[PDB]
């Protein structure tokens, strides 16, 4: 875990999320998919604590996916994100703590648009147009805030993130095998190959 | 040993009839009648006091009981399930609302509570329904002056009149022809007294007789000065020196 | 032990039918009333008061109607005691849906966790079942204006135009001959009022033993109003439909 | 009616007859006696012997509360067990907290208020035993009876069992006759007469005597089983007395 | 907590509160299960002393437990509501733990375990309710159809049917049935589950459901229309 | 505070021939620079031919010992008194002393 | 009649059916003998069998070292008994390094009985157990019944026609209780007075069963060729 | 009505014989042992031709060296067999060896009698355990809902249980070979059934020291079937 | 008719188990009275110790509650025995949470509300006694206050209870008519007492030795019961007069 980003641009939300699995002086694994679908239009990708991430995020996952089932209807962006927040803020006064921090990008298919929400593990919820965790957000917030234009296209979204990938190769300390980009859509997620 | 009774007691019949219910509420009949009056400025709250013996202390079996400083309950029916439910009445008051808002509920909030107490006696395991119906007369600011009837099944009603128990259905009778949307609370109180006096058969006077009102606030029966937001409580009951003087101009 | 005295109120008779249940159904036959009618701009909830006394408080009292959220209302038949009971938690359970998810609750999520609670007093715990049966009038952006039905079983269905508690035989005849799909609310108004009219036990209708209710989006733009009638307002709407 | 297929239902008379049913089973039973004396009390108990097969001496009945009370009862044996299980937990408690061993009359309302919580209720069956008991404390001597109902009192001599009024008219003599008081020694011995003299109502079955005794000056205020030389001379004592 | 034992053995060997629990599906509308070369189609009568209903919100008798696996029953409607959650909520809970989808056989054995243990624990009457259970194994083609029954038993079946004159529709499907050649085709598979049907259901209107699963994930719901084009071409071949 | 631990030294040694086995232990007992005992026995045959020792902190150490005896005593009675085998009086002292994982048996166990 | 629902309802004569109902199932039960020496206590069986393809139910179960028990009635109900002995036994060695009294052991049988007499809910136990063993008084024998009564005996009997050997035990008294330091003719004493309750069959390899503890023997269980020395 | 754990006036537990005469309703569940081995065989008994009765489980695998057949009402068998296959495993996890037949039958036997007011009734079911251990070799169990167990040399349980365990006295004998008593659970099986006996409706399965548990196939079932008639023909 | 069995409702709204219980109270055949002087309270009750055998110090029907409350009770000794034992508990309870002496009329109010939990909740009986509570309590002076299996409970001028409670009642009643007060006007405690044993003679008619009596007497901050020679001591006071 370490660098997880998150753009919402007109009509997507894009989530890059490293691939690089480290523990002590070993990179383990160098193609780690840290997000999970939680629903058709619904990605969430996080980073923290080793098993509580993945613990917690399947958690969510089944969840959501529970809901689906019972309702026979995609809960929007908006209601998953404030489930997540509820579960983490109940979590922060549990005996041991899920130490997870969250990236949901989802596409309203009401509403037709797309919605990027930065959950810390406090249960610290925000919507923003750009997000980050972890010590990322101190060289990409500031790149994004001359960068970004709200009314960018995917493609303009991406080569974006590409110049914030590039400024963590070049700036930060630890190696973390680049990133997994997945796109969030009116058409569902699809994952870019190519990165 | 333990409460191995954690099965309803009450239940439908074939006809669709709650028995116990229904037998409770036979019970209230039997009982001493008590009734009600709504003025516009006031209630006014009375029933009989049936001595048991004449060496029995009537002062201390008090029928009229103060919940909140500004709402009182009178009953008929059995008395000791009356009782009881003045002791939860006056802590669910406290415990559900006065710990929470810092103020007392108004009438039909603690009504409800009191309804909800008796409604789950009559669907909880190895428990009777109470056998008693409540008059609860009260004020608040934003509904002023209220009146309520509560019967064994939980059931409430807001009355503007109404009596209970033995001869309830003549009291009622006798007070439809009198009670008016413009009656002042000396007036209520003059109909209640001529009311109640058609149900009594013995001695008819303030030694026999209980009756409180919800009126205007007491700041002499509050305790204590230097608040000017609390003006003291507006239940009163009425003492057998007051009742007396009435009787005479009745 | 005690087994002598326990009235097993949760066994199937012989034909598979739950007394219990049967009989709170039989109970729920004597009650007031309360008809839904379900309109494409909106719903009427009508209720009749069971037999009412003239020194009734009539303006400050509620029997039959009753709110659980901006969204949803309710029409009861059948003991009022049980019924608030089972809307108190209703109303906690629509807010619990709101504080998850910041989004008011669909009526029928309501009313399947509502009729699931009547269901397990049916199956277990060995209580008589809540002898009660509600008619759910309510709007959400999925499926716009519904209306639902549950009783003391536990089991719900969806109408279009529904009656419950007294005289449902005959009611929903009426209902059923007189109901069209592109239905507006004022005329919704004039059925539900009609029904009572001529199920009635009593003499005639007045405005002081009825409550009356409708769920419009007579709003301002795309957004729903719950209005409980005043009696003023049911004296009126008696006096334009031509019924006093 | 079917007032008396429950227990703590009362009946339209005001009774329990459930417990009264109980009273029954005692009736049935052995008999045994309490007899109070000058500075203590003496029990003994009527032991049927069923069979030749039953080792003499070691089929105990009287049983020891702490170390200073003496228990004996008449009726279902396992259920006056349970009641002096129960005793020797309230004794055990007592002394835990307020150090002295418990005084009689406090033993005593402590069983008689388990055995009362035992007409409280359907799901429980009354005891099946009178329980004849006492001791010695700062006090003094104090001999007690307590019944299936939770009735008990205080008592000079105490009788239950089948031979309870053959026992209870002796008894009566005892008191009439020795009226500034009665010593432990001859307690025992009258004990043993009273014993042979309620055997006739029980007189099918030979049986066997059991005797204990509580006394300040003889048993220096403890519990002891009566036992070899001190039985043996109260037994002919007996047997001189029926012949 | 309330612990009376209801369900108990009678003289003659019989759990009555068991039988009086079959009933009641006995007395619940009728469905019907039929399982093809490469689909399994439930069918499902719905009563018609029900005008003024409102389909789209009424809830369908059909339940998908999982996107691969669907439930109908027959008996009581509430009590069904309860077997159906706890079978969604095992169906992911399994994902969660195994990282695959339930069997067919594995939701029904579950599903039959829960209805069993309502038999033999105190405080609690036994479900209303029979279930078919009908679906396709994590990448599998072979079709799968269950049936549950307040007892706790259940079993494969080729085809089935539960619910009110159900042994009228059971002796219909066991001579038009062919062991060795099921219907090939969805087409077939659903004509063959509507005759079944309208031998018992009255009129072919708003009184009969059918839905098809197919392999993968494919389910879908029959509308009116299409389920009359069934009924209109069944009565002009039988008019003969 | 207090120290639930102690240490009562000694030493222990297990041989194996090949149809024999062999188990010895020191029978000297010390707490700190002070002798308890200069014969204190912590070498036990448990039955079924299986001699055993727990080395260290001797409460523990007995402890251990005198389950494992009343463990090789129930086998008997659940299993129609069967002959407990090495292998399985192996195992079943891992679940003993890992019953305890969080607050352990401070011993070195030899059977 | 009215009064046999429960356990927890005295009849009209002070009477507990259920309990009753409970020493029934002894009665029905196959017989079983208990006799002792003042150096050894011995338990003698007749197993019973469903058919010649079924095996014999084992009467005779082990509490300890030094106690055991033989079983007449419900064997699952013997089961839980003697567990419980075994859990009481084991507690007094581990706890005060001593072997349990034989005495004790049916105090607390007696006690563990009586529960199931007084509650609500619960049944009596449906079985009879004798008890022998021996401990620092030297050699011991117990008759349990589920009312609760346990009595200590020189000879007993119980289970079907358990009467013609309770009669034999009752004229040997004298001579059986004499042979001290005689395992052998102990058991044939024991195998003489079970053979006075039997009728149309006879003691077979595979039928009778036999235990036997005392001074410098544990106790221990005889059956199949074991036991032929005795036919 | 009555308690659950209520005695009769001859001394039985209601529930308990009630139970039995569920199980004689039951289809037919035999076991033969033998020193080459234990066979069990039950008849399935489908309700109806549709039915797909290779679904129908009645013979059952709690361990390699242990197998079980059921018979009465079968719903109540699943929790035993769940119980069961959890104590030999948990044994062997815990003593590094297999659990003995006897052990394992007395553990399921201990749920028997847990019911009352533990679950509200007995089980409605009886069940045939045949396994193999190195101390007592291969045996055949019948545990009751009574709480009791017998061990048998040969057993049938179910409806044609009183019929098909007369016949099954005169024929086993201490000799018999694995396919002897194979051919034998056939022979009495359709004896018994309803129904002719075939491989689609009857069911075999045995459990050697070599091999374990193995139920047969229904190929392998037919030719026993095939030669058993051929044999009863051929005299 | 399983309704007359426990405490539910009959047809016409009664209980029968609490009017059994009720019959229960007259079981002793013993009747007791109270009456109130101007500093003290007195109880008697009648002393019945037919058997020969009994130890008759241990026979009694009054009770020392606390220092300041006595109670004597109308029924079976094993009932009588538990709502003692629990009055006992309650008022030392009470001393302790609110840091002052229990009021008689406060405890008649609490064993009452017990009472009445018996007759509503079905597992638990009534107890077949009429508690009688007696004190000179510090606020309300001399009081007496009764409670019964209907959880009823009242203060009283005078009362009585038993199989012949009418007769005393009358009696009683036909001295205040007279009188033309609440109490004994009576100084001395001795007095009163004497008071109460000269009406209960009248009222039923019997004559009394020392041994066919029981007495307590609550004063300020005390309630004891009389031994045999101080009721002896007050039979001669009565007698020459
Ligand atoms: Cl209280
Ligand atoms: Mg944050």
């Amino acid at each position: 875990m370490d660098i997880i980003l998150g753009i919402r641009v007109q009509d997507s939300v894009i989530l890059a999320s490293s691939k690089a699995v480290t523990r002590g002086i070993s990179v383990l694994k160098d193609s780690d998919d840290k997000t999970r679908q939680l629903s058709p239009h619904t990605l969430m990708s996080f980073a923290g604590e080793a098993g509580d991430t993945v613990q917690f995020a399947e958690y969510i996952q089944a969840n959501i996916q529970l809901y689906s089932i019972r309702e026979d209807y995609e809960l929007s962006p908006q209601a998953v994100s404030s489930f997540v927040r509820q579960e983490l803020a109940k979590s922060i006064r549990s005996r041991r703590p899920y130490q997870v921090n969250v990236l949901i990008g989802g596409y309203d298919k009401k509403k037709n648009k797309p919605e990027l929400y930065q959950i810390d593990y406090l249960g610290t919820k925000v919507e923003l147009p750009y997000g980050a965790h972890g010590y990322s957000g101190f060289y990409t917030f500031s790149l994004l805030d001359h960068h970004y234009r709200p009314d960018m296209t995917t493609e303009e979204g991406l080569d974006l993130l590409k110049l914030c990938v590039q400024e963590l190769e070049k700036r930060m300390p630890m190696d973390f095998k680049g990133v997994i980009v997945k796109i969030v859509d009116k058409d569902g997620i699809r994952q870019v190959d190519d990165f | 040993m333990t409460d191995r009774y954690s099965f309803s007691l009450t239940t439908f019949s074939p006809s669709g009839k709650l028995g116990q219910i229904d037998y409770a509420l036979t019970a209230v009949k039997q009982g001493v009648t008590s009734l009600g009056i709504k003025a516009t400025n006031g209630v006014v709250i009375a029933t009989e006091k049936k001595s048991s013996s004449p060496l029995a202390m009537s002062e201390t079996l008090s029928k009229v009981s103060l919940l909140t400083p500004d709402i009182g309950a009178v009953y008929s029916g059995m008395g000791p399930d009356y009782r009881v439910l003045v002791d939860k009445s006056r802590k669910v008051a406290h415990t559900s609302y006065k710990r929470i808002y810092g103020e007392y509920p108004p009438t039909k909030l603690l009504v409800s509570e009191v309804a909800k107490i008796m409604q789950e006696a009559t669907q909880s395991g190895g428990v009777r329904p109470f056998g008693v119906s409540l008059l609860i007369a009260g004020h608040d600011e934003f509904n002023g002056f209220s009146l309520y009837q509560v019967d064994p099944s939980g059931s409430y009603f807001p009355w503007k009149a109404t009596a209970i128990g033995k001869g309830s259905v003549a009291a009622k009778t006798f007070l439809e022809k009198r009670w008016n949307d413009e009656l002042e609370l000396e007036d209520a109180i003059h109909i209640a007294l001529l009311t109640l006096k058609e149900s009594v058969e013995g001695e008819f006077n303030g030694d026999t007789i209980e009756l409180a009102i919800i009126g205007d606030e007491n700041p002499d029966l509050l305790g204590y000065t230097g608040i000017p937001t609390d003006k003291g409580p507006r239940f009163r009951k009425l003492t057998s020196q007051e009742i007396n003087d009435r009787l005479e101009a009745l | 032990g005690s087994r002598r005295y326990d009235s097993r109120t949760t066994i199937f008779s012989p034909e598979g039918r739950l007394y219990q249940v049967e009989y709170a159904l039989e109970s729920i036959s004597h009650a007031g009333t309360a008809i839904g009618i379900m309109a494409s701009d909106g719903i009427v909830l009508a209720a009749e008061r069971k037999v009412t006394s003239t020194l009734l408080e009539q303006d400050t009292s509620t029997e039959k109607l009753y709110k659980l959220n901006d969204k949803i209302a309710v029409a009861v038949a059948g003991l009022t005691a049980d019924a608030e009971i089972l809307i108190n938690t209703a109303r906690i359970h629509a807010q619990n849906y709101l504080k998850t998810y910041n989004e008011d609750i669909p009526v029928e999520i309501l009313v399947r966790r509502l009729s699931d609670i009547k269901q397990g007093y049916t199956q277990h715990g060995g209580l008589r079942p809540f002898g009660v049966s509600f008619i759910y009038a309510g709007y959400d952006d999925r499926y716009g204006y519904q209306l639902y039905t549950s009783n003391p079983s536990g089991n719900y269905t969806g109408w279009k135009a529904i009656s419950v508690g007294a005289n449902t035989s005959a009611a929903q005849t009426l209902l059923q001959m007189d109901y069209k799909d592109d239905m507006k609310v004022d005329d919704a108004i004039e059925l539900a009022l009609k029904t009572l009219s001529k199920t009635t036990d009593s003499s005639a209708l007045t405005y002081d033993r009825l409550e009356f209710a409708t769920i419009r989006k007579g709003a301002n733009d795309g957004e729903v109003y719950q209005k409980i009638f005043k009696p003023q307002e049911i004296k009126d709407i008696l006096v334009k439909t031509g019924i006093t | 009616t079917g007032y008396d297929l429950s227990n703590s239902v009362f009946s339209p008379d005001g009774r329990n007859f459930q417990v009264e049913y109980a009273v029954k089973a005692v009736e049935n039973g052995t008999t045994s006696i309490g007899i109070k004396c000058n500075d203590g009390v003496v029990f003994a108990v009527e032991k049927l012997i069923t069979s030749k097969l039953l080792v003499p001496q070691k089929n105990v009945k009287i049983q020891v509360v702490d170390r200073h009370i003496g228990c004996v009862y008449s009726g279902l044996i396992p259920d006056g067990r349970h009641l002096v299980n129960r005793g020797r937990e309230e004794a055990a408690s007592f002394k835990k907290l307020y150090k002295t061993p418990i005084p009689i009359p406090a033993f005593a309302d402590r069983l008689g208020q388990y055995v009362q919580a035992h007409t409280l209720y359907n799901s429980v069956r009354p005891f099946g035993v009178s329980t004849i008991f006492g001791g010695v404390d700062k006090n003094g001597a104090h001999l007690y009876m307590l019944e299936p109902s939770g009735s008990y009192w205080g008592y000079k001599g105490a009788a239950t069992g089948k031979g309870r009024q053959s026992a209870k008219a002796e008894l009566e003599k005892l008191v009439d006759h020795h009226p500034e008081g009665l010593s432990a020694r001859e307690a025992v011995k009258q004990a043993a007469k009273i014993i042979y003299l309620a055997h006739e109502d029980n007189k099918e079955k030979d049986f066997e005597l059991e005797i204990s005794w509580c006394s300040l000056s003889e048993t220096n205020g403890l519990h002891k089983f009566v036992k070899g030389d001190l039985l043996q001379e109260a037994i002919d004592f007996a047997q001189k007395e029926i012949n | 907590g309330y612990d009376r034992a209801l369900s108990i053995f009678s003289p003659d060997g019989h759990i009555f509160q068991v039988e009086y629990a079959l009933e009641a599906v006995k007395r619940g509308t009728c469905a019907v299960g039929v399982k093809g070369k490469n689909c399994v189609v439930l069918g499902c009568e719905r009563r018609s002393t029900l005008k003024l209903q409102d389909t789209r919100i009424t809830p369908s008798k059909v339940s998908k437990i999982d996107s691969h696996v669907v439930l109908s029953f027959s008996g009581l409607n509430a009590d069904s509501r309860i077997l159906i959650e706890k079978a969604r909520v095992e169906a992911q809970s399994h994902r969660l733990t195994l990282e695959d989808p339930v069997t067919v056989e594995y939701l029904t054995r579950y599903v039959a375990g829960v209805q069993q243990r309502y038999t033999q624990s105190g405080g609690v009457r036994p479900f209303g309710v029979s279930t078919l259970i009908a679906g396709f194994d994590p990448r599998d083609d072979e079709p799968k159809l269950y049936q549950t029954e307040p007892s706790g038993i259940y079993s494969s079946w080729s085809a089935q049917t539960i619910g009110r004159n159900s042994k009228t529709v059971r002796e219909f499907l066991e001579k038009n049935y062919d062991r060795k050649e099921p219907p090939a085709t969805v087409e077939e598979c659903v004509k063959l589950t509507v005759r079944s049907l309208l031998e018992v259901v009255q009129t072919g209107a708003k009184n009969i459901e059918i839905t098809v699963v197919k392999p993968d994930s494919d389910i879908v719901a029959l509308s009116s229309e299409e389920i009359n084009q069934y009924v209109t071409q069944i009565e002009q071949e039988k008019q003969e | 505070q207090f120290n639930p631990y102690g240490d009562n030294g000694g030493t222990i040694l297990g041989i194996a021939g090949e149809d024999f086995a062999v188990l010895a232990g020191d029978t000297r007992n010390i707490t700190d620079y002070s002798i308890n005992s200069r014969y204190e026995p912590k070498v036990f045959d448990c039955g079924d031919n299986i001699v055993m020792s727990a080395n260290g902190f001797a409460a523990d150490g007995d402890a251990l010992v005198k389950r494992f005896k009343n463990s090789v005593k129930w086998y008997h009675f659940d299993h129609n008194d069967k002959k407990l085998s090495i292998n399985s009086a192996a195992r079943n002292i891992q679940h003993l002393l890992y019953g305890k994982r969080f607050f352990p048996y401070y011993v070195h166990t030899i059977i | 009649n009215n009064y046999d629902g429960d356990t927890v309802t005295f009849s009209p004569t002070g009477r507990l059916f259920q309990v009753e109902y409970a020493l029934e199932a002894i009665k029905q039960g196959s017989v079983t003998v208990g006799l002792r020496s003042n150096t050894h206590a011995v338990l003698v069986a007749l197993k019973r069998n469903a058919d010649e393809l079924s095996s014999y139910q084992k009467k005779i179960i082990k509490c300890d070292e030094h106690m055991g028990l033989s079983l007449a009635g419900l064997a699952p109900d013997a089961r839980v008994l003697s567990n419980y002995l075994r859990q009481q036994c084991n507690y007094s060695s581990l706890v005060f390094n001593r072997k349990l009294a034989v005495e004790r052991a049916g105090h607390l049988l007696c006690d563990k009985a009586q529960k199931n007499t007084q509650s609500y809910g619960g049944r009596p136990y449906g079985v009879g157990l004798l008890i022998i063993g021996y401990d620092k008084s030297g050699a011991h024998l117990l008759e349990f019944q589920p009312s609760g009564n346990v009595t200590e005996l020189y000879g007993t009997a119980i289970g079907a026609r358990s009467q013609g050997a309770k009669t034999y035990l009752e004229r040997t008294l004298d001579t059986f209780i004499k042979i001290d330091g005689n395992p052998d003719e102990l058991i044939k004493a024991g195998v003489e007075a079970i053979s006075q309750s039997l009728r149309d069959e006879s003691l077979t390899v595979d039928n009778l069963s036999i235990a036997i503890v005392g001074k410098d023997t544990p106790f221990t269980i005889y059956d199949g060729e074991a036991v032929a020395k005795y036919i | 009505d009555r308690g659950v754990s209520t005695f009769s006036p001859e001394g039985r537990l209601f529930q308990v014989e009630y139970s039995l005469e569920a199980i004689k309703l039951g289809s037919t569940a035999i076991g033969i042992a033998t020193k080459e081995g234990v066979v069990l065989g039950v008849e399935k008994r489908a309700t109806s031709p549709l039915l797909e009765s290779d679904s129908i489980e009645k013979i059952v695998e709690i361990d390699r060296h242990i197998g079980c057949a059921m018979s009465g009402l079968t719903a109540d068998a699943r929790s035993m067999i769940e119980h069961a296959r959890t104590a030999a495993v948990t044994h062997n996890l815990y003593y590094d060896e297999d659990i003995n037949v006897e052990s394992l039958t007395q553990s399921v036997c201990d749920l028997a009698l847990r019911f009352g007011e533990l679950m509200s009734r007995p089980f409605g079911v009886a069940l045939l355990i045949a396994g193999h251990d190195a101390d007592d070799g291969y045996q055949l169990f019948h545990a009751e809902p009574s709480g009791t167990f017998y061990r048998y040399n040969a057993k049938a349980i179910g409806s044609g249980s009183e019929g098909a365990q007369a016949e099954l006295l005169n024929e086993w004998h201490s000799s018999l070979t694995l396919k002897e008593a194979e051919l034998l659970v056939l022979k009495i099986l359709k004896q018994v059934m309803e129904e002719k006996l075939d491989e689609n409706n009857a069911q075999l399965s045995c459990i050697t020291k070599q091999d374990g548990f193995k139920i047969y196939d229904n190929e392998k079932t037919a030719e026993l079937i095939k030669e058993l008639k051929e044999k009863e023909a051929a005299e | 008719g399983y309704d007359r069995h426990i405490t539910i409702f009959s047809p016409e709204g009664r209980l029968y188990q609490v009017e059994y219980a009720f019959k229960a109270t007259n079981q002793t055949n013993i009747n007791s009275l109270a009456v109130r002087g101007k500093d003290c309270t007195v109880v008697i009750s009648q002393k019945k110790v037919p058997d020969k055998l009994l130890d008759p110090t241990t026979v009694s029907y009054i009770f020392c509650i606390s220092r300041t409350i006595g109670m004597v009770v109308n029924g079976p000794i094993p009932d009588a025995r538990n709502a003692a034992l629990r009055a006992k508990a309650e008022a030392a309870e009470f001393r302790y949470k609110y840091g002052y002496d229990m009021p008689c009329d406060v405890l008649a109010k609490r064993m009452a509300n017990l009472s009445q939990i018996y007759t509503q909740r079905a597992y638990m009986r009534p107890l077949g006694v009429i508690l009688t509570f007696v004190s000179v309590d510090e606020e309300l002076g001399p009081s007496i206050y009764k409670t019964d299996p209907a959880g009823y409970y009242v203060g009283y001028k005078a009362t009585a209870t038993g199989p012949k409670q009418q007769e005393i009642t009358t009696n009683l009643e036909n001295h205040f008519k007279k009188s033309k007060i609440d109490h004994i006007n009576e100084e001395s405690w001795e007095k009163v007492v004497e008071f109460a044993i000269t009406h209960m003679i009248d009222a039923l008619g019997t004559e009394f030795s020392k041994n066919d009596l029981e007495v307590g007497v609550a004063t300020k901050d005390k309630f004891f019961t009389l031994s045999a020679e101080n009721i002896e001591e007050r039979l001669v006071a009565i007698a020459e007069q």
